């Protein structure tokens, strides 16, 4: 069988204002099968409470989720998203760009 | 405007690891309303949209059933399924299956729908005349001349023309103030420097409901699509969801381009520019 | 509301 790699968004619910509290999302999609491990970081380590939407998949039979946590985005903290899938030989992490 | 119900089921094989899992949710439009776990601590149909709450004892009692059968039944056809494509009983097997109907403005049926994938790959389909299937191979083929002697299209007909729509329409008004509520998307133009030379102008549209949108650039008018780097729309957390739409422009060049905007919930569709 | 089970694959 095929299998699917993840893509990857990371992005912020509201927009970022410096101080202000705001949800730091991580959505994955497109990926099959369904089994995968996200990981939300704050200046490289792994944030505790995250939680994460039901699994479901889109028309072309994919999967996606989205997992979110609440931040307070500043000028020098940096957050990002890892992840890992069955089609990935190590963990990619992607940062978060308020600008995407 | 036009709505759709959809049931999704997964049922997923770990061998090693207990019996496969099976997960089913349901969605009116991008709202999800209800869910199901077999993984669950105690596994019950469960709501997830505020409008399905008011629905009685009776309701849940039923849909838990089902899931709590197909939760059974979906680990038969896993079993089937292996045995349809010759294999080892030690990797790990999907089945999805998707089915459901769809109305337009007036809440009539416009087509069913009733489908399924195993490991990822269009596996069995109904026909649009809700009569008859489309089997993506000889394995699936069985599962077809099983289901013409049960009389299984008949039944689906039955459900999709009937019972789906009636709940459609019925979720419909119990959720009007909602799920018959277009969001418009909020719209603004960012400028990336890249270079002396270019910049990423960047066409945001935020806070939409329902998902489905059209964004683009055009320079002098004409369409950009294969110079337009397009993310996937995703959603904020909020029922909303958001997405953009990049050009690369020379220097200088920018009042060239121009973003277009149409969504369900514009009263017109909109003519963007970088505004610096 | 869903469809009830009938026929696995």
């Amino acid at each position: 069988m095929i299998q699917r790699t993840p893509k990857i968004q990371v992005y912020s619910r509201h927009p970022a204002e410096n101080g202000k509290s705001n949800f730091l999302n991580c959505y994955v999609s497109g990926f099959h099968p369904s089994d995968i491990e996200v990981d939300l970081l704050k200046n490289g380590e792994r944030i505790e409470k995250v939680e994460h939407s039901d699994l479901s998949f889109s028309k072309d039979w994919s999967f996606y989720l989205l997992y979110y946590t609440e931040f307070t985005p500043t000028e020098k903290d940096e957050y990002a998203c890892r992840v890992n899938h069955v089609t990935l030989s190590q963990p990619k992490i992607v940062k978060w760009d308020r600008d995407m | 405007g036009s709505h759709s119900m959809r049931y999704f089921y997964t049922a997923m094989s770990r061998p090693g690891r207990g019996e496969p899992r099976f997960i089913a949710v349901g969605y009116v439009d991008d709202t999800q309303f209800v869910r199901f776990d077999s993984d669950a601590a105690s596994p019950r149909m469960a709501p997830r949209a505020p409008w399905i709450e008011q629905e009685g004892p009776e309701y849940w009692d039923r849909e838990t059933q089902i899931s709590k059968t197909n939760t059974q039944t979906y680990r038969e056809s896993l079993r089937n399924l292996r045995g349809y494509y010759n294999q080892s009983e030690a990797g790990s097997h999907t089945l999805q299956r998707m089915y459901g109907c769809d109305v337009g403005p007036d809440g009539r049926l416009l087509r069913g729908h009733d489908q399924s994938a195993y490991d990822g790959k269009d596996y069995i389909a109904l026909n649009e005349d809700l009569s008859s299937w489309t089997a993506a191979d000889t394995a699936a083929q069985i599962t077809q001349r099983k289901w013409e002697a049960a009389r299984e299209a008949e039944q689906w007909r039955a459900y999709l023309e009937g019972l789906c729509v009636e709940w459609l329409r019925r979720y419909l008004e119990n959720g009007k103030e909602t799920l018959q509520r277009a969001d418009p998307p909020k719209t603004h133009v960012t400028h990336h420097p890249i270079s002396d030379h270019e910049a990423t102008l960047r066409c945001w549209a935020l806070g939409f409901y329902p998902a489905e949108i059209t964004l683009t650039w055009q320079r002098d008018g004409e369409d950009q699509t294969q110079d337009t780097e397009l993310v996937e729309t995703r959603p904020a957390g909020d029922r909303t969801f958001q997405k953009w739409a990049a050009v690369v422009v020379p220097s200088g060049e920018e009042q060239r381009y121009t973003c277009h905007v149409q969504h369900e919930g514009l009263p017109k569709p909109l003519t963007l520019r970088w505004e610096p | 509301a869903q469809d009830i089970y009938r026929a696995s694959y």
